[PDB]
Order: C-alpha cells, then structure tokens, then sequence
C-alpha cells in the first residue's frame, strides 16, 4: 500500500498547481475573464504610458483589455491591439432589428429616395444581412483616446461614442485616434 | 551516483508522506460525532488556544508600535500624516496580522500538539487505547484538530485589535497628530467585508494548515525519543512555508 | 475542568471585544442603515472611478448611497440607481403646508 | 416624485477634460 | 539555507505585489524599487529571517 | 539575513519589471539613488547580530 | 526501483540549478542585453535628472 | 546612419526658471 499512498500524494500536489493556474486567472495576471472577446486594433501617434493588460472604457463601465503596443518603423506610429466584449458593447436580436428597421429607413430617407435607381429598397434587403454577422455598437464616427484616470493615475483607453449611422463589423480598426497629452509641451507653450 | 539516488529517494518518502495525511484527514472530517466528544473539544480549546493568548498579545503590541512609528516618518514628509490610522489598519487586517501571527502559532501550539501526541505514541497508550477498541483517531487526534481551526482565526482578531491600539499610542499620544482624524480616517478607507473580512478567512487557511501539519507528525512519528525532537521542527519548517506560500495566493486574489 | 471551562469563556469574551473594535470603531458598518429609502436614478456620460456603495451629498451632508452603474448599450450612457432617504430628504407635516401654500402663491401670484 | 429620473448631469472630470477647459 | 532561500522569494512576491497598488494611483510607479528594497533592508529582513 | 535581503529584492523586481510592466532602468536608478550602504545595508546587520 | 531513485534525484538537480541560471539573468548580474543595438549621441545643454539606463 | 549624431536637439527644463518665466 506504498503505491496507494503514493498515488494520493501526487494527486494532491496536481491539484495544488490547478488552483494555483486558476488563482491567476480570477486575479487577472493571466488569462482573459471577459465574455467572448473579439479584437479591435487602433493606431496612435503618442502612446506613453500605456502598458498592456490596460483598461477600455466606453462611458466609464469597463467593456475590454489591451493585448499589445508594437511601433511599425516604416509609418512610426504605435499599433494598439485590443480585445473587447461580446456581452455588452454589441447587441442582440431584439436591440439588433431595432437598428434592422432603423437603418434601412434612415440611409434610404427622404433625401436619397431621390439619389439612385428606382430599387424601392432592395439594396435595403442587402445591407440588413450584412449587418447581424458580427456588428460592435461602436458607430462609425466614433473616437478613441488616452486618458489618464484622475489626475496622477493610470492610463486607459476611452472611447467616445457620437452619431453615425453606420456601424463597424467585428474585428476592424477605429479611424479617428488620439493620443497622450504631453504635459511637458503644454507648458513650454504657455510661457 | 550514490546521493543522487538519496536525493531521489528523500523526495518520494515526501510525497507518499502527503498521501497518508490527506487520507488521514478525510478520516476524521467525514465521520460521526460520537459521546463525550464536546467537552474534550472544550478542554483542548485551552491547551491551544488560552495558552497561546500571552504571546500573542505581547507580540501584536510590538509590531504595532513599529508600525504607528515608521508610518509617520513616511507620511510627514508628504503632508498626508492624517493618514496614519488608514495605513497601520490596512497593513494589518491585510497582510500582518494574518501571517505573524500564524508564524507564532506554529511554533508555541504547533509544535506542542506535536509533542503531545508523539509521547502518547511512544509511551504506548495509542496502542494500548487500540486494543481496547477505542479507535485514537476520534478519541485524541480529532479534538485537538477542531480546536486549533477554531482558536487560530479567534487569535489574530485579538492581534489586530492591540495592534490598531499600539499604533495609536505611539502616534497620537506621542508624535501628536489629531485623534479624531486617526479614527474618521480609518472609518473611510477601511471597509467590513473587503478589509476585515478578508483577513480572517486568510487565518481559516493557515489555521488548516498549520494544524493538520502538526497533528500528522505526531501521529505519524518515530517513537524514539530523537524521532520525537525531529518531527517538532518538521511542522515548524513545514507550516512557515506553507504560510508564506499561500499567503502570496490569497493576496493575488482578494487584492489583486 | 471547572477551571478549563471558565478560563475558555474568558477567550470567547475577549475574542468578542475584538471583533466589537474591529467592525464599530475601525469599519464603516454601523454607519450604513438607511431610513425607509426610496430609490432614484441618473444617467451619465462618465462614470469613471465612480464605485459602488459610494457617496451621495447634498449640501455636505451624505443623504444616500450608490447601488448600480450600467451601460444599456442601446443610448451608451451610463445608468446610476441610487438610494436616498425618508428623514433628511423626504417632507413632513408642518413642512408639507409650508411648500403647498407657497406652491400655489408661485403659481397664483400677480405673473 | 419619489422614483424619478433627475435629467441634467454632469460626469466626471480628469486630467484631460481640466485641459480643455482651459484653453 | 533552503528555508531562508525559499522564504525570502516568496515575501519578496508579495511586497511587489502589493507595493504597485499603492504607487500606481499617485503617479510613482517609479519608486517600487525604492520601497521594495527599504521595506526589506531595514525591517522585514532583519525580523521574518530570525523568526524562522 | 544578507541572502533573505538579495533574494526579496530579485523576487519584487521579478514581479514588478517583468510582470507588471515597470521600466527596468528606473527600477534600479530609482533604488541606487535613495539607498545608502551605510544608512539602510549596515543598519541592517547590526540588527541581525543582536537578534543572532 | 533504483533507477525511479536516479531519475527523481536528477530533475530536483536539474531544476535547482535551472533556478539559478534563472535568478541572475533577472538583475543586472551578467547578460543585460539588447537586440543587435547600434549606438548614437547627441549635444545637449540642460540634462538635470537623466542618469545612465534610462530609456 | 549608425553612428551620426543628431544635431536637433533642446534641453530639459528646471522649475525654477519656470517660476522664474511665470514671474
Ligand atoms: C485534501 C486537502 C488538500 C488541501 C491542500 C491543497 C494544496 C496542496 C499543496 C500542498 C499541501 C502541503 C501540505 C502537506 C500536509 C502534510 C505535511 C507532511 O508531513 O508531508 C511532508 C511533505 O512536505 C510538505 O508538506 C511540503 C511542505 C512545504 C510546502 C511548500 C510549498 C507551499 C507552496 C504553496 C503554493 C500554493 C499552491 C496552492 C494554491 C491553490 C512529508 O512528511 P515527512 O515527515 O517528511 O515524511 C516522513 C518520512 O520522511 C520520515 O522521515
Ligand atoms: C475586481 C474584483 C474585486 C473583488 C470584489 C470582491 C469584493 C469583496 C467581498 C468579498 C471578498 C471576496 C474576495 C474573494 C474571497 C476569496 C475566497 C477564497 O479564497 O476561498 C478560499 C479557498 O482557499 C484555498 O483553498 C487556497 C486556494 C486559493 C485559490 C481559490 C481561487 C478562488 C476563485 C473563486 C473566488 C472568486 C473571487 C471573487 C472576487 C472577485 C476558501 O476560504 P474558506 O471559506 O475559509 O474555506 C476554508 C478552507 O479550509 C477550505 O476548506
Ligand atoms: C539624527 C541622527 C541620524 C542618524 C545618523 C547616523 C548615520 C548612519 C551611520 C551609521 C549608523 C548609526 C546608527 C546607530 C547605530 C546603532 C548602534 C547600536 O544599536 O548598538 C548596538 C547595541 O545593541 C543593543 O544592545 C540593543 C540596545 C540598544 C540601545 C543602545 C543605545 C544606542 C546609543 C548609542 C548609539 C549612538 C547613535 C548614533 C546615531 C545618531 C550594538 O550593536 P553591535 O555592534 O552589533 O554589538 C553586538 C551586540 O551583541 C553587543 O555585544
Ligand atoms: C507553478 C506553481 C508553483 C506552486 C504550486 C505547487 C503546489 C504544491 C506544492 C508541492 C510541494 C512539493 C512536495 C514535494 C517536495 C517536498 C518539499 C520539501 O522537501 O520541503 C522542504 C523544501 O521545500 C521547498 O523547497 C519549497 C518547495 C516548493 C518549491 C517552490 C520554490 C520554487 C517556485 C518558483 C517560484 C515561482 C515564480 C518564480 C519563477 C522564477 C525541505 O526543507 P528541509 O531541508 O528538509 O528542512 C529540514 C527540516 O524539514 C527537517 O527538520
Ligand atoms: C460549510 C459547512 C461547514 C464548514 C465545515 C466544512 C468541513 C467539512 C464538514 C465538517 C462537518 C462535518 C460533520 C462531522 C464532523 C466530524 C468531526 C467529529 O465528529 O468530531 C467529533 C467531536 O465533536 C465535534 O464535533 C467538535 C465539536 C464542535 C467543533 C466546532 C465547534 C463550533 C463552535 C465555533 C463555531 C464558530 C461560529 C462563530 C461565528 C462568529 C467526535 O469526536 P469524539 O467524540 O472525540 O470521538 C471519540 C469516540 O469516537 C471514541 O472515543
Ligand atoms: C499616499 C496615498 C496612498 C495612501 C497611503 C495609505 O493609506 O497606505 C496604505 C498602505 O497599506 C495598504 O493599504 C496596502 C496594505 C498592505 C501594505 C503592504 C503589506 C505589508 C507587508 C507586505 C508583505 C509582507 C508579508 C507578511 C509579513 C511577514 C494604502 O492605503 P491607500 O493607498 O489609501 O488605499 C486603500 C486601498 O484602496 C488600497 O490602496
Ligand atoms: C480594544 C482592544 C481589544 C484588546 C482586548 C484585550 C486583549 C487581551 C488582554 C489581556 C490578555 C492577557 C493574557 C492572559 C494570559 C492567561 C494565561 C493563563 O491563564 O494560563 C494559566 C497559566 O499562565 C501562566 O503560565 C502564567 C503565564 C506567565 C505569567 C506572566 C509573567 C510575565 C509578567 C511579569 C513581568 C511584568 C512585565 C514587565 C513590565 C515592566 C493557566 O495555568 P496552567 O497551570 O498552565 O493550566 C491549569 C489547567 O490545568 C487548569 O486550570
Ligand atoms: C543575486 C541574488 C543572490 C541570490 C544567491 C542565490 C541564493 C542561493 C541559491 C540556492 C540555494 C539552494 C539551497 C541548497 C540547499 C542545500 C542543503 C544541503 O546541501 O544539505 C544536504 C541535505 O539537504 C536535503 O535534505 C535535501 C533537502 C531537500 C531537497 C529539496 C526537495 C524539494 C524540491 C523538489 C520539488 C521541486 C519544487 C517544486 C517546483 C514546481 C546535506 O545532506 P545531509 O545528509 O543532511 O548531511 C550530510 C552530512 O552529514 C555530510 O555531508
Ligand atoms: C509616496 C512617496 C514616498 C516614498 C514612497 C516609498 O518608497 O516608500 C518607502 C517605504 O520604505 C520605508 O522606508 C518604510 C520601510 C518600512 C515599511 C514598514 C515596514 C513593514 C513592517 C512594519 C514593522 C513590522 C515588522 C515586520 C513584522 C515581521 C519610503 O520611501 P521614501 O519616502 O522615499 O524614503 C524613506 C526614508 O527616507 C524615510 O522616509
């Protein structure tokens, strides 16, 4: 009963490592604890402070991760990779024919009923299936930035929502960037 | 190769040590309550836990009294000594009182469960109860366990309350700073569930640990009267790294 | 063992000091009961660092807490519901005659 | 009422939205 | 030495660990390795080490 | 006690820089800067030859 | 089962010693290195607070 | 090229001159 024993004592230690791997889970040292996380990448001028495992914020609820920051020396501008959420910053079958029935009528409104071919919404029917696969709530003229938690915090990423009538598909690239304000050159302006 | 093969043979005994004293343990928590067994509960509750009383309120003065004096001379130099109630509370309820004290308790009540059942092993009444059809497991080894999980998170409250209270004495009545900011600062910053809470079901893990480590080695002893003296600062050894060990685990959970 | 059990009951009173100075001195427990306390909500375009079971003042003096912040991702406005009062923020007797006469002499003046 | 929306807000203000006031 | 080795990386985890929660929200994450090294040198060092 | 000290203060910077993400070169400028040898290293034996 | 003896007692070996190849590549003891870096230099007037290895 | 030296340059600035500038 020496191989009894031993095999109860070897399954005690690979059950001290299986809690010790989902520690660092919940804790958020490694891993991703979210809710099926797409990837959004954005492209910034001036990323200084920003470190990976950072925070995005839409209107201040936390809604993703940052994954990684390269520079790209033929365009030298920082490339920020990011993971979202499903859960909450997209929309489902009763919010999603909400903005079904929504944007058929808006885009083909009154002012471009008059601007193409007599197709009475049949270019209507196209876009509406183009639409469930994979849409964010994150609208087309929306602006992305580095913000700073406080005043002497942490850096984090925001996103500003604001009007758009298209909306962009899972996995694209926010167009409109900026980022980190250097305080150094704001006052060597003010002087 | 011939300490290489001791080596190899020194880590195997040590894991199968493990097997039996996880066997040994789902023995005595999966079992009936039986007669009599509440009042000898009562009486190891003041082997353990009364005795261990004097050192650890002494030591929790101590540390205190450190903490209320080094704060300050970090805090003045910012302009923020009004926040001295909040750092010496949260240093302790979150890391000191949970761990020192449990560093204490395995080396007075640690190491004295173990000295106790070893020389009931030697003497032979383990034996000797045995044969009388006294099982010692139920009879000696589970009231001093449930006694050492009870008396260790009832030890570190009494240690973070004397150490908030040597922190005080040194700052407020001493290097002066306002005794009604001391409190409203620390009424705060310092929540119940989050703060308190927290530590004391850190002092449940340790307690486990530091007790089930002490009762196996006595049990599972050499009775022989240097085998009793190396398996005392075995569940000295053992219970000071398993402290540290999981004390890293449990911060990077609830403070991380 | 008279001795034992009267020397046990000794720990258990110490022990229960502790835990008094512990949660009524050194928390914020006995200071969150709240009287009879409706429940309003606002809606916000930043939320940032704005925790649970936070603050709400009127003039400097606390009238309420904070209960949940939500997205609703359909407006992307964040959604606060918080708690108020009945003593410090709801009328009485005398007080209730005191607005509704002056109610309708805001209304029915000369304007 | 008891109940009610209040309906004018203002959120948070950090580093950068002090600067934008100032200028 | 194998107790004091093992004891001393491990204390060491905690404090960097908790030592970036307090720096990172007055802007001095710079200054970990100033509190980490002092907290040691001049207390826990002296203290935890003759404890075990 | 020395190699308590040496061990802590590899284990924070393994947590700290390679973890955390906390620049390496301030990690070590920012501690020789506000660290004396004779303040806070010395101090620190003649603790541990009275506790000895 | 010597040799589940001489197994075991080579891996506690080959990974005490893998700690402390381990422990002196995080400090600046030996290595510190950078990828194929060339070296520049530069004229300045002012450089109060910049020490060597900053970034 | 590897090697050069850049010969754009400005150095730091003390706060004492900012006060100093700031009157
Ligand atoms: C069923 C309940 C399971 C709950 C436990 C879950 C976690 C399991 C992991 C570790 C548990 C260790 C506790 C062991 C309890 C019995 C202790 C013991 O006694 O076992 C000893 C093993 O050492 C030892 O504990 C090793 C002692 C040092 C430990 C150092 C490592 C601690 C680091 C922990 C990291 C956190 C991981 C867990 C987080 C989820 C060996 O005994 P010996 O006297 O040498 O054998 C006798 C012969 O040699 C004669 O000479
Ligand atoms: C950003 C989030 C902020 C935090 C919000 C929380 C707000 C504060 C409120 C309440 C505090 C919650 C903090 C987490 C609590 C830790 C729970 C824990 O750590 O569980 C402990 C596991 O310990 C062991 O095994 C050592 C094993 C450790 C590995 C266990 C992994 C835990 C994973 C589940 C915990 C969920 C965490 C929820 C917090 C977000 C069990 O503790 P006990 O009940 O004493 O069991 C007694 C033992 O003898 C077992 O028989
Ligand atoms: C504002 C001033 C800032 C400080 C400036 C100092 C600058 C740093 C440079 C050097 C560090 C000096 C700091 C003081 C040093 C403490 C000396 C001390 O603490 O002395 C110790 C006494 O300890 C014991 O008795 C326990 C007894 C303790 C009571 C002893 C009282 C000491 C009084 C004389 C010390 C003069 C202090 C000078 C500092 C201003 C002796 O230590 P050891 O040599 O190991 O003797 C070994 C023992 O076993 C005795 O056999
Ligand atoms: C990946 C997750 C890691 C944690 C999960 C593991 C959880 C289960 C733990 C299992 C413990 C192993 C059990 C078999 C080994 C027996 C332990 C042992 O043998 O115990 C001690 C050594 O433990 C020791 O190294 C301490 C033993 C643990 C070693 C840990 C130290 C290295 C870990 C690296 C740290 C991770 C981060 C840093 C990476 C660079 C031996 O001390 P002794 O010299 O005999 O003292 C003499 C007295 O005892 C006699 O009077
Ligand atoms: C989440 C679920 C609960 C958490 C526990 C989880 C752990 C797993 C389950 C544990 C409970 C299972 C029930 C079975 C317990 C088995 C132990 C047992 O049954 O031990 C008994 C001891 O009594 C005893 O309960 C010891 C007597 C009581 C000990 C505890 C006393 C409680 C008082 C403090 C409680 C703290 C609450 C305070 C809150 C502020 C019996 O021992 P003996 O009579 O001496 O035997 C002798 C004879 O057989 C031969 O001589
Ligand atoms: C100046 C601004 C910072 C406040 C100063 C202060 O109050 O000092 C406190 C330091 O001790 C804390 O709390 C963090 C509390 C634990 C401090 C580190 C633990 C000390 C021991 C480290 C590990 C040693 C292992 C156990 C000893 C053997 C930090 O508290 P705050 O920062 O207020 O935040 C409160 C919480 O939300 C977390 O931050
Ligand atoms: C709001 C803040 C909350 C804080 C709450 C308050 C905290 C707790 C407050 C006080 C706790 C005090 C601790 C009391 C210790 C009780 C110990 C005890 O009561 O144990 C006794 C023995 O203690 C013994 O050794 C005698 C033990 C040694 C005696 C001590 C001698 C040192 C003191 C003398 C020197 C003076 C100090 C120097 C000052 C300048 C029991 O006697 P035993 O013969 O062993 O057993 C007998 C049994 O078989 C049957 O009875
Ligand atoms: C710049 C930074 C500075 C830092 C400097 C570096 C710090 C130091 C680095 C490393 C120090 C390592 C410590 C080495 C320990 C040496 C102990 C030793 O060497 O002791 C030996 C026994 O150790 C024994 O028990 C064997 C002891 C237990 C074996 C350990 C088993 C646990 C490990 C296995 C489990 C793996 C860990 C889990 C990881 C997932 C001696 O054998 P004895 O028969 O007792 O005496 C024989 C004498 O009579 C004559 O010879
Ligand atoms: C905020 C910016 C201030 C620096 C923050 C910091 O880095 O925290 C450092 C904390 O380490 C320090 O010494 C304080 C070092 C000791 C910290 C407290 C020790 C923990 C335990 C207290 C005593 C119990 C003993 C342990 C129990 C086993 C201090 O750093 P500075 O203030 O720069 O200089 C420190 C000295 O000059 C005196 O002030």
């Amino acid at each position: 009963s020496r191989t009894s024993e031993l095999a109860v004592g070897i399954f005690v230690i690979i059950f001290g490592i299986a809690l010790f791997f989902l520690a660092m889970k919940v804790s958020g040292l490694v891993g991703t604890n979210l809710s099926d996380g797409y990837t959004m990448k954005a492209q910034f001028d001036n990323v200084n402070g920003l470190k990976p495992r950072a925070k995005v914020t839409m209107s201040g609820v936390t809604i993703g991760r940052v994954d990684s920051i390269t520079l790209d020396p033929v365009t030298r501008l920082a490339t920020v990779t990011f993971d979202l959420d499903g859960k909450l910053t997209s929309f489902n079958a009763e919010q999603l024919k909400e903005v079904q029935k929504n944007a058929l009528d808006e885009l083909r409104y009154s002012s471009d009923y008059t601007q193409a071919t007599p197709a009475q919404q049949k270019t209507m029917e196209q876009q509406l299936i183009s639409n469930m696969n994979s849409i964010t709530s994150i609208d087309e003229d929306a602006y992305i930035m580095v913000a700073t938690n406080g005043l002497l915090g942490e850096k984090y990423l925001k996103i500003v929502p604001g009007g758009g009538l298209n909306y962009l598909k899972r996995g694209d690239t926010i167009s409109n960037t900026q980022g980190t304000m250097d305080l150094e050159d704001l006052i060597s302006k003010f002087i | 190769m011939n300490t290489i093969a001791w080596l190899g043979r020194l880590v195997i005994e040590r894991i199968r040590g493990i097997g039996v004293a996880a066997l040994m343990l789902l023995q005595i928590i999966f079992s009936l309550p039986s007669a009599g067994g509440f009042g000898r509960f009562v009486y190891q509750m003041h082997r353990v836990g009364v005795m261990s009383l004097l050192i650890i309120t002494v030591s929790g003065l101590f540390i205190g009294l450190v903490l209320g004096l080094q704060g300050y001379s970090i805090l003045v130099n910012v302009g923020s000594e009004s926040m001295l109630g909040t750092m010496v509370s949260l240093t302790l309820l979150r890391e000191l009182a949970p761990v020192v004290a449990a560093l204490l308790f395995a080396g007075r009540a640690g190491s004295a469960l173990t000295a106790e059942i070893g020389s009931m092993k030697q003497s032979e009444q383990l034996a000797s109860m045995e044969m009388i059809g006294v099982d010692p497991l139920k009879q000696i080894v589970s009231p001093r366990l449930w006694a050492g999980i009870v008396s260790l998170p009832m030890l570190t409250v009494i240690f973070a309350a004397i150490g908030i209270v040597g922190g005080k004495l040194v700052g407020v009545d001493f290097l002066g700073v306002d005794e009604g900011s001391f409190w409203s600062g620390m009424q705060n910053n310092v929540q119940f569930g989050h703060d308190v809470v927290n530590g004391i079901i850190k002092s449940i893990v340790f307690a486990l640990l530091c007790t089930w480590i002490a009762v196996f080695q006595g049990y599972a002893c050499d009775p022989t009267p240097e085998g009793i003296a190396t398996a005392m600062t075995r569940t000295v050894v053992y219970s000071s790294l398993c402290v540290l060990g999981f004390d890293f685990v449990l911060t990077a959970v609830m403070f991380g």
